[PDB]
RNA sequence: GGGCGUGUGGCGUAGUCGAGCGCGCUCCCUUGCAUGGGAGAGGUCUCCGGUUCGAUUCCGGACUCGUCCGCCA
RNA sequence: UCAUCUAGACAGCCGGACGGUGGCCAUGGAAGUCGGAAUCCGCUAAGGAGUGUGUAACAACUCACCGGCCGAAUGAACUAG
């Protein structure tokens, strides 16, 4: 256990970000499109997959 | 105590180390958790001695030690005998061994009254270890093996032999040394006690892998509590 | 950093043996500090040291230890760390850890102990009653090497001085019985050491070393407080009416008879007391474990258990005396037993075995639980005649033999029959014929001139110049 | 409320990262002296896949054992057995409809 | 080597190549081995994976009991008899090639070694070092 | 390597989505150049999923076996 | 091509986001939010017989709607260089 705002503040980072779908690229959570050229901009994008 | 201890992943700790009642020897090349076993068993009242014999980390194997003395191969060199002679008590005495088989650990299994030996030693090196070490010597072999160093493990209070042993041949060894022995195995079932752990009056250090039965045979047989 | 709540043990409302608001245990399962109360730790250093500890391996075991012990050794700095919260999860994890197998783990945790004492001294008083107990079971312990050094620190702790330390058996005596009994009765073996990493033998050896230490506990509790049986017995009937006690009194196998010795001074303590007699039945109990004990003993084991025999006797000749030979009474087989066990014991005759068999002897006359011409006159025969087999080839047979001398005279004297000393007399001349060196053994020559007549003797010297 | 009160004990004990063995034992020793808790629960439990069994009286002697899902709620896990009862109804009905020509 | 190396070993020349015959030490009954690898050994085209000694290697028992015939095992370096150089500048040799049984671990299948082992050897392996008679 | 088909009791063998016979031998009865008769045992229908209400049976996958075609100058 | 727009638009903060009514069937329960249909009034500046989170069902939170600040263009879908 870390502690909850703790692992709120971590999890800020690590892992509320969203997931191109052609490129893997990580990308701010309310992206509309990937910021990498080599996938085009594409708006494929997911949430990052979570835990629990 | 049957201590748990290994050298650097070593499980055999009578290979790397020589305990006796008034000295410890151990290996130069070792780690804090080996060097610490020791250290905090023995206590200040013993000398440990960091050492090298004839250029190898093996020294246990390769000596046979004794309260009153102490045999080194003939290959060990004088800066090691120097250190030896400075870091040990006035009391043992150091005296190298002119003798082919030149593995005195594996050669010698004694304690401090009796001792036995490989068969086929050398009249002079028995005749030197009788006056070095001051104890009276069997040339007998435990069951057909002749490195009785390796294959036995003797203290003054009792003695643990190879698991493969004749029971008649247990009587006789009993009798010709005057303590009790045990057929045991140590380090989950290797066959060379000698090798796997060292044992004298009041400690025994023994490899991680010695089991709980093992260790309770090892210190029922060297009354260690 | 530490989660979860301990919410079954607030449920038991049990406080164990701590008197500070936290249950203490033996047992591994339970007992374990509470998670928040170690959050509430002073440092995050000792925070890592407690985890340590938690964990099985015995390496971080002792890493972690002597962290600890290095921190109180600078008191002046971490004075602030060690706090009452601190000392609370110390006593939790103190009890499990004087249980370890490992020895050095349990001789540092007694050392931390005693120095945490030293250090805080008349601010530990609050937690002083349930260390105290602890403490003193490590000063009381089977093993020379951790009693020793543990009471000489103790005493060191109190300033040297011997009335605070029988103070402490004094004070705490309701503690320490208190303590005494969770482990006899509340503890099981099982519970002491988990299954999966230990046998079935071994746990049962630990728990039998443990309650041994109980055992020891406790005599040395009765001789400080002579009212301790009075004010405490009705948990001391509770102590004696488990079977846990008894059943330490097995030779039939197990390393230590050391233990089984310990047993038989209780026995001989409760008698003494008085309290044995006060439970008839406890007493039969013990008196019936005792009458398994013979059958226990055995030619096969006859060199193991040989030191504890002379003892065993000389507490039967006690135990028999009360209620007329009631002891041997309680058994049809008593005699059954005694005749297999003296066959067994004569085979091998330990030094001052014999004078403790002439003791019983003097018992068993009076009730007449043996006939002495059919069977102990002969039987004693038997070992004298298996002692002068055994002329004094190793050490101390000598001594035995002479001896046995001795009490076969007193043996004699008793009998006042014609063919009782006409054997002896030919006994005695066979022992001479057979050997050995009478100016070796020059103390029990003196002994031996009653013997053969010092008139006698003059005559016996003119037939010896008369043998060829 | 008692389900939750012994979900609550459960979970407590698995957050603090203990060996499953190890609380067997504890909820053993705790049967033995006594605690209702305790003594609520069936031994074999079904930690791997997050599942206790609890014993329920049937009359308000005899006792029914009874699994518990502890990511669920109580009244969650007894809309699962709802549902394998009301799941369990429509299988009979397509029995029903089956019969006559199956047996035709 | 490899996996239960006690250390390291310095280099010492390669006297043992691919096809060789050795003499079997121990008491195992059997009476040679043929090296068909050696553990550790790097990758040239057309080189032969040549063993030292303390080496383990890979070996075929073409000549003794029949259960330890047929079979691929683990067999520990003691007797080189290619001369090599220590770091004090000898140069030795003994006059046979030379070794024991093992398994992968390193522990010896037999229980004594006849003749001489050689120090890096024993060393390198502890078991090897328990049941030799003479270390030189 | 690819294609096509195949898989049933100890053995052989019949199967339209609702496992039988023969052979081996279990017992009993009954007979020289040793028979016959009567009750027996014997299958996860190669395995795994879905459909159905139920698949030997329908479908998909895997295993296994048997066929056919395949490198160079 | 549809919509909104100095009678205040779209972003951003802040406030309300209500009663009839737990609308009718159906369920052990489902009260806006498991589903089937209907989907209407009042008070309104404005609020769906509900956009989600949400509980066993509630409760609770948020929405699309209206309001203060902002003062001027903006949102959706599609086409092709
Ligand atoms: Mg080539
Ligand atoms: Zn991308």
């Amino acid at each position: 256990i870390i502690e909850p705002s703790l692992k709120a503040l971590a999890s800020k980072y690590n892992c509320d970000k969203s997931v191109c779908r052609k490129c893997y690229a990580r990308l701010p959570p309310r992206a509309t499109n990937c910021r990498k050229r080599k996938c085009g901009h594409t708006n494929q994008l997911r949430p990052k997959k979570k835990l629990k | 105590m049957a201590t748990r201890t290994q050298f650097e992943n070593s499980n055999e700790i009578g290979v790397f180390s020589k305990l006796t009642n008034t000295y410890c020897l151990v290996a130069v090349g070792g780690s804090e958790n080996f060097y610490s076993a020791f250290e905090a068993e023995l206590g200040d009242a013993i000398p440990i001695v960091h050492t090298t014999i004839a250029g190898t980390r093996i020294i246990g194997r390769m000596t046979a030690g004794n309260r009153r003395g102490l045999l080194v191969p003939t290959q060990t060199t004088d800066q090691e005998l120097q250190h030896l002679r400075n870091s040990l008590p006035d009391s043992v005495k150091i005296q190298r061994v002119e003798e082919r088989l030149s593995a005195l650990g594996n050669v010698i299994c004694c304690n401090d009254y009796v001792a036995l030996v490989h068969p086929d030693i050398d009249r002079e090196t028995e005749e030197l270890i009788s006056d070095v070490l001051g104890v009276e010597v069997f040339r007998q072999t435990i069951s057909g093996n002749i490195l009785v160093g390796s294959y036995c493990s003797l203290s003054n209070q009792g003695g643990l032999v190879h698991p493969q042993t004749s029971v008649q041949d247990q009587e006789e060894l009993s009798s010709l040394l005057q303590v009790p022995l045990v057929a045991g195995t140590v380090n989950r079932g290797s066959s060379v006690v000698g090798a796997g752990m060292v044992v004298n009056d009041y400690l025994a250090v023994t490899g991680l892998d010695t089991t709980a039965p093992e260790l309770s045979v090892i210190e029922s047989i060297f009354r260690l509590q | 950093s530490f989660g979860g709540i301990n919410t079954f043990q607030q449920y038991n409302t049990d406080l164990g043996l701590g008197h500070n608001g936290v249950r203490i245990s033996l047992n591994y399962f339970d007992g374990l500090p509470d998670p928040s109360l170690l959050n509430s730790l002073y440092s995050n250093e000792l925070k890592l040291i407690f985890k340590s500890l938690l964990k099985r391996d015995e390496t971080t075991k002792e890493k972690a230890l002597m962290d600890l012990s290095n921190l109180i050794s600078d008191f002046n700095q971490n004075e602030y760390f060690f706090n009452d919260i601190f000392l609370l999860c110390w006593s939790q994890i103190y009890a499990k850890l004087i249980i370890s197998d490992y020895k050095v783990i349990r001789l540092q945790s007694h050392q931390i102990t005693i120095m945490l004492v030293k250090s805080l001294r008349k601010k530990i008083s609050k937690f002083l009653k349930d260390f105290i107990p602890l403490i003193l079971l490590g000063t009381c312990e089977l093993d020379y090497s951790v009693s020793k050094p543990s009471l000489n620190e103790l005493t060191e702790c109190f300033n040297k001085d011997p009335a605070k330390i029988n103070a402490l058996w004094a004070v705490f005596q309701e503690q320490l019985l208190n303590l005494v009994k969770e482990i006899v009765v509340n503890e099981n073996e099982d519970t002491i050491s988990d299954e999966r990493y230990s046998s079935k033998e071994e746990s049962e050896f630990r728990y039998h070393r443990v309650i041994a230490s109980a055992v020891l506990l406790l005599i040395k509790l009765f001789v400080h407080n002579k009212d301790v049986s009075e004010r405490n017995s009705s948990s001391l009937k509770v102590i004696l009416s488990d079977e846990s006690i008894w059943k330490l009194l097995n030779l039939k196998n197990g390393q230590n008879t050391n233990a089984y010795e310990t047993v038989l001074r209780l026995i001989d303590v409760l008698y003494t007391r008085g309290y044995m007699p006060s439970h008839k039945n406890i007493m039969k109990l013990a008196v019936k474990k005792l009458l398994k004990s013979l059958t226990h003993i055995t030619s096969k084991n006859i060199l193991k258990v040989c030191p504890v025999l002379p003892s065993i006797l000389n507490l039967l000749a006690t135990l028999d005396d009360y209620e007329d030979g009631t002891i041997w009474s309680y058994d049809k087989s008593s005699k059954e037993k005694v005749l297999k066990f003296l066959s067994v014991s004569r085979t091998s005759p330990s030094p001052g075995f014999f004078n403790a068999v002439f003791a019983l002897y003097s018992s068993t006359k009076r009730h007449s639980f043996l006939d002495y011409y059919l069977e102990w006159l002969p039987f004693w025969q038997k070992s004298v005649q298996r002692l002068n087999e055994k002329g004094f080839s190793a050490r101390n047979s000598a001594e035995v033999l002479n001896e046995f001398w001795t009490n076969f005279l007193k043996f004699a004297e008793d009998s006042s029959e014609e063919r009782v000393k006409k054997m002896v007399e030919s006994e005695i001349f066979n022992s001479l014929s057979c050997g050995k060196s009478l100016s070796e053994y020059t103390k029990l020559n003196q002994t031996l001139s009653g013997v053969f007549p010092p008139d006698k003797w003059e005559r016996e010297i003119e037939d010896y110049f008369t043998s060829d | 409320p008692l389900i939750e009160e012994v979900k609550l004990a459960v979970q407590g004990l698995i957050d603090q990262q203990m060996d499953w063995n190890t609380i067997e034992k504890l909820i053993k020793s705790e049967q033995k002296k006594g605690n209702r808790i305790a003594q609520l629960l069936n031994l074999p439990l079904n930690l791997k896949q997050n599942k206790i069994s609890v014993k329920l009286d049937l009359s308000s002697n005899e006792k029914i054992n009874v699994t518990i899902d502890l990511g669920l709620s109580a009244y969650a896990n007894a809309t699962e057995y709802f549902n394998i009862k009301k799941t369990s109804a429509q299988k009979q009905k397509k029995v029903e409809k089956n019969v006559g020509k199956a047996m035709k | 080597s490899g996996n239960g190396a006690q250390g390291t070993k310095f280099r010492i020349s390669l006297g043992l190549p691919v096809g060789a015959i050795m003499n079997c030490a121990d008491n195992s009954g059997a009476r040679n081995l043929y090296i068909i690898a050696v553990k550790g050994s790097g990758s040239r085209l057309n080189r032969l994976p040549a063993a030292s000694l303390g080496d383990m290697v890979m070996a075929t028992v073409k000549k003794g009991k029949p259960e330890l015939r047929k079979k691929v095992m683990p067999a520990i370096v003691v007797r080189q008899a290619k001369s090599w150089r220590r770091r004090d500048g000898v140069f030795l040799y003994f006059e046979d090639n030379a070794g024991v049984i093992a398994n992968p671990k390193g522990e010896m299948k037999g229980s004594a070694i006849t003749g001489p082992v050689g120090k890096e050897c024993a060393d390198l392996w502890p078991r090897v070092a328990s049941n030799s008679g003479v270390v030189v």
